[PDB]
């Protein structure tokens, strides 16, 4: 119908809106800052014990313990202080993408090709680690989940929807509609408030978890998303495409600031990450490495290389002391 | 598919009605979180081993 | 005269532990190069490590100077650890050929009851028939001879330890591997056989690419054990039943015994260093 | 180092490596096979016919990928049913890198029909562009297809009713089982760019109770067999 003139305008607004906005970009801002420089990192650990590509991992709060989940059926805890599994999960189905690590410790979950998002109480009266619940209700394969807090859970399906769960109640809260693609990461707001997921439309959208609406639409990429990850300030993301680029975007100016690409990579961004302070862009791809980029500079700092096969997923401790790398070949290193 | 249409123009206006800074006042909001957080940034700023938890006990 | 020969004699056994190490250590640092055919071939770059640092150097210092001025013990002693370790080369080489074996006849074995235990048996068993192979001129099966004369370092002579050492070391073993690789031949074979016009010739230029492929590999690999261990072990089943009128020349026979001895270097190149996984293994170490 | 609580840590996670250890021996005995094809492509057919006598060698239904685990001849196959993942297939196919094969069903009586979604497109023609999308992965460069093209006695009267020209304008024959069979198995066979690395195993899915999943297992020994000859250098 006639509608969708209207529509176009509006985005052309929005656009307008800003170019109003964009008076001095993020490079100008930070060109007299002092570069971060060469960044050394050497694996300080190496988790072994996955038997198939790992697709997910998930560092604990107490920056000690992570999660990684593989497609052995796996659903490993790791003491990456000591190198000692914790647990091993037998997950029911072992096409397993996701996995998140509740901030309290006492449940973890996971995903994938099942529509399913399994938690799991780690912490029990007999200390043996059971299916505390199955949310199903997705039609698409669970592609991320974090945990809300001990009791909601934030879910991104293959379908084209998020989904706030209650764990308690089993039922979703609220459902996120709007993308027209898979979504295939999905970050928490350190504020709990917020979300941004990245799908396969080539889109970010930032959602409001209690009002259960799009508060904002990023579309920067040329290729769908597969990785986003809040600035700990909770007003910036960033997210990492198959574009073979990653693209920081700021909620506050609701635009695109920077772009971390280089002409040596052509492969896609699996995870992004940023340290503590969030000068440290960290980005793992298919090109077998980890680059770590200077967020206010878009330079690369350093490359983690060291994955025999593609760096799936990627995480920083909550205290940033060190950084792990799960990927392919079966192997978690954290870097530090 | 004209439903779904009045759904897209609603969610677009609704997102072009929201205030907007200038990225230049993100930019610097970004820089002094940056900044001020630096010394707190173990990746940013290699720790001596002696407090490294996967270096040394 | 004697330097030419020993840098000759130094840069081969400089070779072989090189390419037997690099073997060794691309298997034991790659979790790519950890299923049974390479552990297999891994044991088989170890005995050969072994020979070529154990023996090889003895056998050059012998081989220049002539003679043996180490001890009539030390000779024993070194003469026990060729033969254990010459017979469990060829052994590896005779085990990786029943590996082949009962991989391609036995698909179901290979999926279901395949396991390094399966390996680890094999090597095992390799250096079980090497030390009774070994260990049978220590304990009995000598003749006064090889002690009368002190300045030599020959093998025992006796015409049963001949027979014995010869035929359980290399001729038992070479129909061993000849019936194994020809069973995997008519496999191969048999899998290998079995527009329209244009799909079907590049079928047939495919059937016989495969063919000429496998009668290529068959052939590097028996015709390297053959060229390397068959004139060593003819003359060593020959010439002690052949006291009288079968004089043989010192040249010839360090020909032959150091053609034996370049199947420690040959394996780790027949076997490592002609695969697909090895290249990429050491290319990425590289 | 010598605390009580280090060295129970380290005992359970010796305790759960050895665990893992056992189920990676355990699952490294299966044959992971991916089935693939259109929605009424015969799948549930072959499903249900390898499922007749031997199977599987509150709980939520999951709807998402399906497990058929069988046992035929001593051998363990699972097989993923990936057709109720209404989603972006490279999104998740490379999880399926690394199954010994693939078993793509086609429904031999939909190359009269066309798919609901517009009338200018035949059923034949959906799963001929899935197959050589599936066939030319990345991912499975070296994977086989076992190829079923079920659905045979229907496509039978089907062309016995309805020539087959709608369905390949170039085509041009005797509208009979067997010429119009091979074709549409030529066909299929031709869309292999792979063709060095990789074999398709075709099928023609018949009533009998074991033919189907004979052929399945006969493929999947083939092609253990000519891996292992490859593995040697004879292939
Ligand atoms: C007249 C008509 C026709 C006949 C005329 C001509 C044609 C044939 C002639 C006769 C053949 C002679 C030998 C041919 C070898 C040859 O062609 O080798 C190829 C080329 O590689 C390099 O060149 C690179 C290899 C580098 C090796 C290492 C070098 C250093 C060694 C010393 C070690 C210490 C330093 C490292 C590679 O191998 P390939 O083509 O021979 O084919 C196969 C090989 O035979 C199988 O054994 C092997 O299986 P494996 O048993 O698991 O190993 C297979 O994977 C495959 O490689
Ligand atoms: C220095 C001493 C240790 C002697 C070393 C001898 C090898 C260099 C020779 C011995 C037997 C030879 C092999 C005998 C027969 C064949 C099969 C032949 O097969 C073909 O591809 C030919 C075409 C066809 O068979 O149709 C290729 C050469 C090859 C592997 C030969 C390669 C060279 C070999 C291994
Ligand atoms: C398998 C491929 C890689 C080729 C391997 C080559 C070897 C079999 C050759 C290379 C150098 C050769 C040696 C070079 C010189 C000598 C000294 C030569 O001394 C004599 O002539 C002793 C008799 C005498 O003169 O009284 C005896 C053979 C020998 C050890 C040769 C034995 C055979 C060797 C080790
Ligand atoms: O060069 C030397 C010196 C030693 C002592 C130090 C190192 C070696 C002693 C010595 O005799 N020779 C000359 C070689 C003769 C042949 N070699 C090869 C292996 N042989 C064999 N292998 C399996 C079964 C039966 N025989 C017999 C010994």
């Amino acid at each position: 119908d006639q509608l969708r003139q209207e529509a176009e305008q509006l985005k052309n607004q929005i656009r307008d809106a800003r170019k109003a906005c964009a008076d001095a970009t993020l490079s100008q801002i930070t060109n007299n800052i002092d570069p971060v420089g060469r960044i050394q990192m050497r694996t300080r650990r190496t988790l072994r014990g996955h038997l198939a590509k790992i697709y997910a991992m998930h560092w604990g709060t107490d920056s000690r313990l992570l999660v990684s989940a593989s497609q052995d059926g796996k659903l490993i805890i790791w003491d990456s202080y000591t190198t000692n599994k914790v647990h091993a999960i037998p997950l029911r189905s072992s096409w397993v993408m996701t996995c998140a690590y509740a901030p309290s410790g006492n449940y973890v979950a996971c995903g994938g090709l099942d529509n399913i998002c399994s938690i799991y109480n780690l912490k029990t009266r007999e200390g043996n680690v059971r299916v505390s619940r199955e949310l199903a209700g997705h039609t698409g394969y669970l592609s991320c989940c974090r945990f809300l807090d001990d009791n909601q859970i934030v879910t991104s399906s293959g379908d084209t929807t998020c989904a706030l769960w209650d764990i308690e109640t089993g039922q979703q809260t609220t459902t996120f509609t709007g993308h027209t693609g898979d979504v295939m990461s999905l970050s928490l707001a350190p504020d709990t408030r917020l979300f941004v997921s990245g799908a396969c439309d080539a889109s970010a959208k930032l959602w409001d978890v209690r009002e259960g609406m799009c508060r904002q639409t990023f579309t920067g990429h040329e290729s769908d998303i597969n990785a986003i990850c809040f600035f700990p300030n909770g007003n910036a993301f960033a997210t990492g495409s198959d574009d073979a680029t990653c693209r920081l975007f700021d909620l506050r100016a609701d635009q695109e600031l920077m772009t971390y690409s280089h002409d040596n990579i052509i492969c896609g961004i699996t995870s992004v990450s940023f340290s503590k302070s969030g000068r440290l862009l960290l980005a793992g791809y298919d090109d077998f490495n980890c680059n770590v980029w200077d967020a206010l500079k878009a330079d690369r700092a350093g490359v983690l290389a060291g994955h025999d096969n593609r760096v799936s997923c990627l995480g920083v401790t909550d205290d940033g002391m060190a950084v792990a790398t799960g990927s392919w070949d079966s192997f978690l290193k954290i870097w530090n | 598919s004209i439903a779904q249409a009045r759904k897209l123009v609603e969610q677009l206006k609704m997102e072009a009605n929201i205030d907007r800074i200038k990225v230049s006042k993100a930019a610097a909001d970004l820089m002094a979180y940056c900044e001020a957080h630096a010394k707190e940034d173990p990746l940013l700023t290699p720790v001596p081993a002696s407090e490294n938890p996967f270096r040394e006990k | 005269y004697q330097v030419i020969t020993s840098l000759l004699l130094g840069t081969l056994i400089f070779c072989a532990v090189l390419g037997n190490a690099c073997v060794v250590a691309a298997i034991a640092l790659e979790r790519s190069l950890q299923n049974v055919a390479n552990y297999l071939i891994g044991s088989l770059a170890v005995t050969d490590l072994m020979v070529s640092v154990l023996v090889l150097p003895m056998a050059a210092l012998y081989q220049v100077l002539n003679k043996w001025t180490l001890g009539q013990v030390t000779c024993d002693l070194f003469i026990a650890l060729d033969v254990l370790c010459c017979t469990s080369s060829i052994w590896h080489l005779c085990a990786i050929a029943l590996d082949r074996y009962w991989a391609i006849t036995d698909p179901i074995d290979y999926v279901n009851k395949r396991t390094p235990r399966r390996a680890a048996a094999l090597i095992s068993l390799t250096w079980l028939i090497g030390f009774l192979i070994s260990i049978p001129p220590m304990l009995g099966w000598r003749t006064p001879e090889d002690r009368s004369d002190p300045d030599a370092c020959t093998i025992s002579k006796d015409h049963g330890y001949t027979i014995y050492s010869t035929f359980g070391a290399f001729y038992i073993p070479l129909l061993l591997m000849l019936v194994l690789y020809g069973r995997i031949f008519r496999a191969a074979r048999f899998r290998i056989r079995k527009k329209n016009e244009r799909n079907a010739e590049a079928k047939r230029k495919m059937a016989l690419a495969r063919e000429r492929k496998t009668v290529k590999t068959l052939g590097i690999i028996m015709g390297t054990f053959i060229l390397c261990w068959l004139p060593f072990f003819i003359v060593a089943l020959v010439l002690p039943f052949c006291e009288s009128s079968c004089h043989m020349p010192t040249l010839l026979g360090a020909i032959i015994n150091w053609l034996g001895y370049s199947n420690s270097l040959l394996n780790p190149v027949i076997y490592a260093y002609f695969n697909k996984d090895f290249q990429n293994a050491f290319k990425k170490i590289i | 180092t010598l605390s009580a609580e280090d060295k129970a840590a380290v005992e359970r996670s010796k305790m759960i490596d050895r665990n893992l250890r056992e189920d990676g021996e355990k699952a490294a005995r299966e044959v992971k096979l991916l089935l693939l094809g259109a929605g009424e492509s015969g799948k549930n057919t072959i499903v249900k016919q390898m499922k007749i006598i031997h199977e599987a060698g509150t709980r939520v239904k999951t709807t998402g990928i399906v497990e058929t685990h069988f046992t035929f001849k001593d051998l363990h196959f699972k097989m993923f049913d990936v057709g109720a993942q209404r989603s972006e297939r490279k999104k998740w196919i490379h999880c399926f890198e690394g199954v010994t094969a693939i078993i793509f069903c086609v429904a031999l009586s939909d190359y009269d029909l066309v798919l609901a979604e517009d009338e200018e497109m035949n059923r034949m023609h959906a799963s001929m562009k899935l197959f050589d999308s599936i066939c030319n992965n990345k991912w499975f460069t070296d994977t086989s297809i076992i190829l079923f093209l079920n659905k045979k006695d229907l496509f039978e009267e089907k062309i016995k009713k309805s020539p087959l020209t709608i369905c390949y304008p170039e085509y041009a024959g005797s509208n009979t089982y067997e010429e119009a069979a091979a074709y549409i198995q030529c066909q299929f066979e031709d869309l292999n760019k792979r063709k060095d690395t990789k074999e398709i195993y075709t099928h023609f899915t018949c009533s009998t109770d074991t033919k189907n999943v004979q052929f399945v297992f006969d493929a999947v020994t083939d092609v253990i067999i000519k891996n292992n000859l490859k593995d040697c250098g004879l292939f």
